[PDB]
């Protein structure tokens, strides 16, 4: 029974393959987007059907060759009836969630600096006048110039791209997993995220701490043959930190949480109360007084927080440690809520009543009743409104009592209406 | 000869789902068919008490 | 506890050559000499074996010798060979010539200082030594003389230590050679004098083996050595491991031999089954009992059958219940009662070892001292004394030097030999 | 430690051609730690007394092997349970500490082996006190029994401390 | 044919640390073996069956392994053999110009598959001179080959890759891109951002290095390096020293490395370490062949000691080992 | 010199410790993945 499990692991190779072969051709970011138009996909999260050899011929055409069992790898973990038809909008999103938790994070965090429409839309011209081409770091360090970015960019973002006019969250993720193909690593990514998009950092900072904490960033610390014992012993420091740190988060803080959705919830509305700029920030004590009130310890508080450090100033990245926290889920399941969430109305900055919550659920026990009205109740949440996040994270550890996909369909339409 | 860890493990992966395996193993009490829990003192009646 | 082999004649050097790559690949020595094993186990009990030379590499505590160097050359040229320490290939310019008496008395005497200067060597270097380990064929020339020869004179300078002998005697379906009943009948006569315990096979039993059990379409003659080997190197696997009930060769003579001369075993190996059938059958005590005491396995022509167990032992490798086993030796003493001795309460012997050999799962050796091997000397016996009436080869040994008084003083001493196995199958308790 | 690296050569023997035997550190190709003829893998003589070194490294990877699984002891069985726990903690020390316990420095005996000793700072703490001093100081300066381990006990008399 | 084939070897002992020397032969009707010893004049291994030897491996310059010992051929030890090996003794070299970096892979595979042996290979830059002179692109890859019939045979390669290949003939061009191309000098890699892959000398005579980086060039990844070098065993010591107890077959490692000559090459892309170590699978082949059946290590490894390639697993040390292979070794 | 050898040697062995944590988390992930490799009568009786 291992071929399935072999099957699994080529399917994962295909995503890492076709992410590569896509974004290093003619068109290097837009390389997802123009498979996604090829494909014929006309709806973001749409149940459309196509047959195999339409999809293959499209890979085809894109620039990606797969012989016989590639082709049955993919169509074993993509086709969930048998009929021999299959939906593309799933492998788009295997290949626009590849990425590491750092990225997910700020690529996450640059979406809600938009303004969201009534249908969860973003106008263009909000979005050309937001990018920033003079802080990229290409031209900062002058090997091209302003008007050369500026141009491939208006050439991305254009009306005979997008008629409408109108950007949804998918293409955005598209393009952003696009430009992250190209960069070396993490470090790269947020520099280009910083200095392209401005508005996702609230407060400046000199040029002294920032060339400090890029001189400290784990990328930069790395051995050589001429090294000194000092500096040897700096880059042991830092590995040293960094992996204590991610071993005592997978080792100790996951049990704690992923036992209950509720546990999930009520962490995620602790963290979110604190917040009162609404970017994703906390103090120091903040944290730690948190995570006291939640049964989680650390042994050693400064140097376990240097790692969740990603602005500079001394703060703490909560975003990027419930990405780290929690497990990413497949992206079958991703599309499957994400059909749920279209059924919303949205507000000005992307957030749902949770009165629209309460009358699409229908539970069976009456266990699962108390434990839902316990973890969505109507005082507890923060302005009677709630993000996708919060859905996905109570929905992560029921979809961990599950194998098969089906049957994650079969509980959703159960617990569920409509989607 | 051996075909190596993988396919030892399998074989004895393949090997409980006999009933000799379930009811008679090396050195153990053959497992239970329902969960049970044992009390932290222990099985048995707590000794009744009575007044001083 | 280390043992120290000695090999004679084509036969003891050809199955020792295979005995040696048996211990060297359970030991993980490589061919070159280095080890390359895989568990701390395999180093512990190096020692009993090998000695160990400068660096990496081990020696093993070996003498060879024979007559003409042309298998000793064969044996030095071959993959294993190199591991074998110069200084101990011994040999002449001329051949045994299939004769007892030349073996014995004229080029023998003029060899044998030389062999006994390095196994005193060897012997002298231990820190405690156990018995003596060695392999000839009684129905040779060389094998014979100076196998007799040499075991002679270390039980004269080790009395205290054990004497262990394998050997392999002719049979009369399948000769070689014309003369076999005078050198058998002289080499028997020399072994129940001197040795502790002698172990017999026949190559009739061998190609039995092959041909009805393994059904290998061509044996060779590297088979029935390996099969040999297996034996050889299992009956030790007490010494060298750890285990829940050890046991050691001096306990096995303790509990087989009740009386001094009745000291000739028979020998099995019981997980012997072809590669179509291993996928039909699991390992098991059960299982392992039946083929050990099953006639198909054993390695003499003469049958369990038609004689009754004395004492019998077996030797169990593998994580088992002593519950089965015990069980088990009981069953098969109670249902097959008029097989075993009635005046001894518990005929069979039991030890339990933890490490199997490489690819089983279990393995059990089986050592028996049953009256049925009477049959086997009768038969070299009556041979003899069709030869003798009529002087047919003997001017030859006669030319040598004995007087024919030796060749009526072996046969009696077979024969008294014969006699005192068949008076306790046929006795009564009284 | 793990890999070794203080058995084998260093420097400054190497740039003063220094042989064997003035120090008798056995890492020249051709000279071993010999106990009884063989070396300390074998059960040969001293091999408990070179086993208790504070130096001593046991050549075993940490990424286990097959025949290490499937070659197990009755005896090891019924003992894994205590060595799975007992295995989690052991003292270690740093390269420096390693070249002063392989050139044994500070020993009051050839065999003194005082970083193997836990009481080795209260001790440090504690020389060069004199009876005096200890009991002449300023002068200004200077429970109901329970018996039994039962948890009852101690909490008992933590409650009655309290 | 043949009928006898005949070559000296020697064998480097690790325990005597002496180089030994013996007489191979190998009988070609049945295929079996046998040793002497050339010191004393005595038998060293009879004739025995060895099916894992082929006639076809037998070359100068070549290394085999029979029972457990590493030979290495040095000389032919007999006249027959020497005449029939009077040619395949002249040094070329094919090009590979800017369009065919794509394609290089294939054209490695297809000179294994036509009896040709390469004794050496890099990527370089060269100097105007020698790019006026030959016809070549500034940047190519340069392989320096020898075979029977080799100029007949490379011809083949105008036609199945069009415009790609430049192939030289002339003994001085030859020397001039010797003294040039190859020994001390500069590289091409990169000092940042990079990972290392190393193909084994077993892979390298059985001749799956044009798969493998073929296979390389397809999943998408950039090569920025490429050479080959001949470990000597204290160099082999000091590539490996983060595995040394860590993992049970160091020592093994070691002679392998050092054995033969190795090729090393360089790669570029985005989190180039964890790629490249997903692409190559994990460090047992047993693993590779129940759960992972697409990874290299799967199609070209055998055990833990032989498993084809090597590849770097923390990222703290891919620039030391990109400067080790590529500096210390090309430069001094 | 020995002093700064030892300052070297340092860093190598915390090198070696980072790398056997990664191969034997790896290598315990990997024999969890054999686990429940089993067909159940149920699925069979859902096909029918
Ligand atoms: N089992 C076995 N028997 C052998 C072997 N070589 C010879 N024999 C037998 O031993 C007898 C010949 O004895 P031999 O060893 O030549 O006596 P020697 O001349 O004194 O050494 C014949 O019965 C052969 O069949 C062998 O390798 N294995």
């Amino acid at each position: 029974l291992y071929a399935s499990r072999a099957k699994h692991t080529r399917f994962k190779s295909i995503v890492q393959r076709t992410r590569r072969l896509l974004c290093n051709g003619a068109s290097g970011a837009n390389g997802i987007r123009k498979l996604s138009r090829g494909c014929g996909i006309a709806v973001d999260s749409g149940g459309q059907s196509m047959e195999k050899a339409k999809f293959v011929e499209a890979l085809e055409e894109s620039g990606v060759s797969l012989d016989s069992e590639d082709i049955e790898a993919i169509v074993h973990v993509l086709d969930r009836s048998g009929d021999g038809v299959l939906d593309p909008t799933d492998f788009i999103a295997a290949l626009r969630r590849n990425l590491t938790p750092l990225k997910l994070t700020w690529i996450t965090r640059v979406w809600y600096t938009f303004t969201q429409s009534k249908d969860g839309s973003v106008y263009i011209d909000e979005v050309l006048s937001s990018y920033n081409a003079a802080g990229h770091p290409d031209v900062v360090q002058n090997i091209r110039s302003e008007q050369g970015v500026r141009s491939e960019f208006e050439a991305a973002f254009s009306t005979t791209t997008n008629p409408d006019g109108a950007i949804t969250r998918q293409e955005f993720e598209q393009y952003c997993s696009g430009v992250a193909a190209l960069c070396a690593n993490d470090l790269e990514f947020l520099t280009l995220m910083r200095g392209v998009w401005p508005a996702s950092v609230r407060t400046p900072l000199d040029e002294e701490t920032m060339r400090t904490h890029r001189e400290q960033n784990p990328c930069n610390m790395t051995f050589s043959s001429y090294q000194t014992a000092a500096e040897k012993g700096a880059v042991t420091d830092v590995r040293t930190t960094v992996a204590v740190v991610d071993d005592i988060i997978l080792s100790s803080h996951r049990p704690v949480v992923i036992q209950s959705p509720l546990a999930v919830r009520q962490l995620s509305i602790a963290l979110r109360r604190q917040d009162v700029q609404r970017n994703f920030f906390l103090s120091r004590e903040t944290f730690l007084e948190v995570l006291r009130g939640h049964r989680l310890y650390l042994k050693d508080p400064e140097s376990a927080l240097t790692v969740l450090d990603t602005a500079g100033d001394g703060s703490v990245d909560y975003l990027l440690y419930m990405n780290l926290l929690l497990p990413p889920l497949p992206p079958a399941r991703l599309m499957m809520l994400e059909r749920l969430w279209e059924l919303f109305p949205k507000d000005t900055c992307g957030t749902a009543d949770v009165i629209e919550l309460h009358k699409r659920f229908s539970a069976e026990d009456g266990e699962e009743q108390d434990a839902f009205l316990t973890a969505w109740d109507v005082r507890q949440a923060l302005y009677r409104r709630f993000t996708f996040e919060e859905i996905v994270e109570w929905h992560t550890p029921l979809s961990a009592m599950f194998e098969l996909d089906n049957d994650f369909e079969t509980m959703l339409k159960k617990r569920w209406d409509f989607s | 000869e051996t075909g190596g860890r993988m396919m030892a493990l399998m074989e004895q992966q393949l090997e409980r789902a006999y009933l000799s395996n379930v009811r008679r193993p090396l050195g153990k009490v053959p497992a239970a068919m329902y969960d049970v829990q044992v009390p932290h003192s222990g099985f048995g009646i707590p000794s009744e008490k009575s007044e001083s | 506890r280390e043992i120290v082999c000695v090999q004679a004649g084509q036969c003891g050097n050809q199955i020792g050559s295979k005995f040696w790559e048996v211990i060297s690949d359970e030991h993980g020595v490589d061919p070159t000499g280095t080890y390359q094993g895989d568990s701390d186990l395999q180093l512990e009990r190096i020692n009993v074996y090998f000695d160990e030379a400068t660096g990496g590499r081990y020696v093993p505590r070996s003498v060879l010798i024979d007559l003409e160097p042309g298998t000793m050359d064969s044996v030095r040229a071959g993959p294993y060979g190199q591991i074998f320490r110069p200084d101990n290939f011994i040999f002449g310019q001329s051949g045994a010539g299939n004769n007892w008496a030349k073996g014995h008395y004229t080029e023998g005497a003029e060899l044998i200082d030389s062999v006994l200067d390095v196994c005193c060597k060897e012997a002298e270097s231990c820190d405690c030594l156990q018995g003596f380990q060695i392999c000839h064929s009684l129905g040779g020339g060389t094998g014979s003389g100076m196998g007799t020869l040499l075991i002679s004179k270390l039980r004269e300078q080790y009395p205290d230590r054990i004497m262990m002998t394998f050997s392999i005697i002719p049979s009369p379906k399948v000769s070689d050679t014309v003369v076999e009943p005078y050198n058998t009948t002289l080499s028997v006569h020399q072994l129940v004098e001197n040795s502790d315990e002698s172990m017999c096979i026949d190559n009739e039993a061998l190609y039995d083996i092959c041909f009805r059990t393994l059904k290998l379409t061509t044996p060779t003659f590297g088979d029935l050595n390996h099969l040999v080997s297996a034996v050889v190197s299992g009956v030790t696997c007490c010494l060298r491991f750890p285990g829940q009930l050890n046991s050691d060769l001096r306990k096995l003579a303790v509990n087989l031999v009740p009386f001094p001369r009745l000291h000739f075993f028979m020998m099995g190996f019981a997980p012997l089954t072809s590669r179509g059938s291993q996928q039909y059958r699991g390992l098991s005590v059960p299982e392992l009992t039946q083929q050990m005491f099953d006639a198909k396995n054993m390695m003499q022509a003469a049958d369990p059958r038609h004689g009754r167990y004395l004492t019998a032992s077996a030797l169990f490798r593998g994580r088992m219940s002593t519950k089965e086993v015990d069980e088990q030796m009981l069953n098969v003493q109670n249902k097959n009662s008029s097989y075993f001795i009635e005046w001894i309460p518990n005929n069979i012997k039991s030890s339990v070892c933890d490490i199997p050999p490489k690819g089983l799962k279990m393995a059990v050796t089986f050592i028996g001292n049953n009256t049925c091997i009477q049959e086997m000397f009768r038969r070299v016996g009556e041979q003899f004394t069709l030869m003798f009436r009529r002087k047919a080869f003997l001017h030859w040994y006669t030319g040598e030097g004995m007087d024919e008084m030796e060749f009526t003083e072996a046969e009696s001493n077979m024969n008294d030999l014969v006699s005192e196995y068949q008076q306790y199958q046929d006795a009564t308790i009284e | 430690m793990i890999g070794g690296q203080h058995k084998k050569e260093r420097i400054s023997e190497r740039l003063q051609n220094c042989q064997n035997q003035p120090k008798n550190r056995c890492y020249l190709p051709g000279t071993q730690l010999l106990t009884g003829g063989y070396s300390t893998k074998t059960l040969q003589g001293n091999w408990s007394e070179e086993r208790a070194d504070a130096g001593y490294y046991d050549g075993k990877a940490i990424v286990p092997t097959h025949l290490s699984k499937i070659w197990t002891t009755e005896y090891t069985v019924m003992t894994n349970h205590a060595m799975k726990r007992a295995q989690e903690q052991a003292p270690v020390f740093d390269q420096a500490t390693l070249v002063d316990i392989v050139d044994r420095n500070h020993r009051a005996y050839p065999t003194h082996q005082p970083h193997l000793d836990p009481q080795l700072p209260k001790l440090k703490e504690e020389a060069f006190k004199t009876t005096m001093r200890t009991s002449f100081n300023h002068p200004q300066e200077v429970v109901r029994p329970v018996i039994g381990n039962t948890p009852a006990a101690q909490a008992r008399a933590i409650i009655m401390r309290f | 044919a043949l009928e006898r084939y005949a070559f000296k070897v020697d064998y480097c002992d690790p325990q005597a640390n002496l180089v030994r020397q013996y007489l191979l032969l190998y009988f070609a009707e049945d295929s079996t073996i046998e040793m002497h010893d050339l010191k004393t004049k005595r038998v060293f291994l009879k004739r025995c069956a060895y099916p894992s030897l082929t006639p076809r491996e037998l070359f100068i310059g070549a290394t085999v392994g029979v029972f457990s010992r590493s030979l290495k051929l040095v000389d032919y030890g007999d006249e027959v053999t020497r005449r029939h090996f009077s040619g395949s003794e002249a040094e070329f070299v094919v090009f590979i110009q800017e369009g065919g970096l794509c394609h290089m892979g294939s054209i490695i595979d297809r000179m294994h598959t036509w009896e040709l042996r390469i004794t050496n290979i890099r990527l370089v830059d060269l100097p105007d001179s020698l790019c006026r002179d030959l016809g070549v692109s500034r940047r190519c890859v340069a392989i320096l080959f020898k075979g029977s019939n080799a100029i007949e045979k490379v011809g083949g390669l105008s036609t199945e890759f069009p415009n790609m290949t430049v192939v030289v003939a002339e003994p001085s061009d030859v020397n001039s891109v010797r003294g040039a191309a190859f020994g001390p000098g500069g590289t091409t890699a990169v000092m940042k951002n990079c990972s290392v892959c190393v193909i084994k000398p077993h892979a390298i005579m059985s001749g799956y290095q044009g798969a493998i980086i073929q296979r390389l060039i397809d999943e998408g990844f950039h090569i920025t390096a490429l050479g080959m070098y001949s470990l000597t065993v204290a160099d082999a010591e000091d590539f490996l020293e983060v595995y040394n107890g860590v993992v049970p077959e160091y020592q093994r490692l070691v002679e392998q490395m050092s054995s033969g000559p190795c090729w090393a090459v360089q790669v570029c892309a985005e989190n180039s370490v964890s790629a490249l170590r997903a692409i190559c699978g994990p460090h047992d082949p047993d693993v590779c062949h129940v759960l992972f059946p697409h990874t290299i290590r799967s199609k070209y490894g055998v055990d833990r000691t032989r498993n084809g390639v090597h590849c770097t697993d923390l990222e703290e040390d891919a620039p030391l080992e990109s400067e080790f292979f590529f500096s210390l070794l090309q430069n001094a | 010199l020995d002093l700064v050898r030892a300052k070297h040697d340092d860093a190598l062995v915390a090198r070696r410790q980072r790398l056997a944590a990664m191969l034997l988390r790896e290598k315990e992930e990997h024999e969890a993945m054999l686990n429940n490799l089993t067909e159940t009568d149920e699925q069979r009786r859902d096909r029918l």
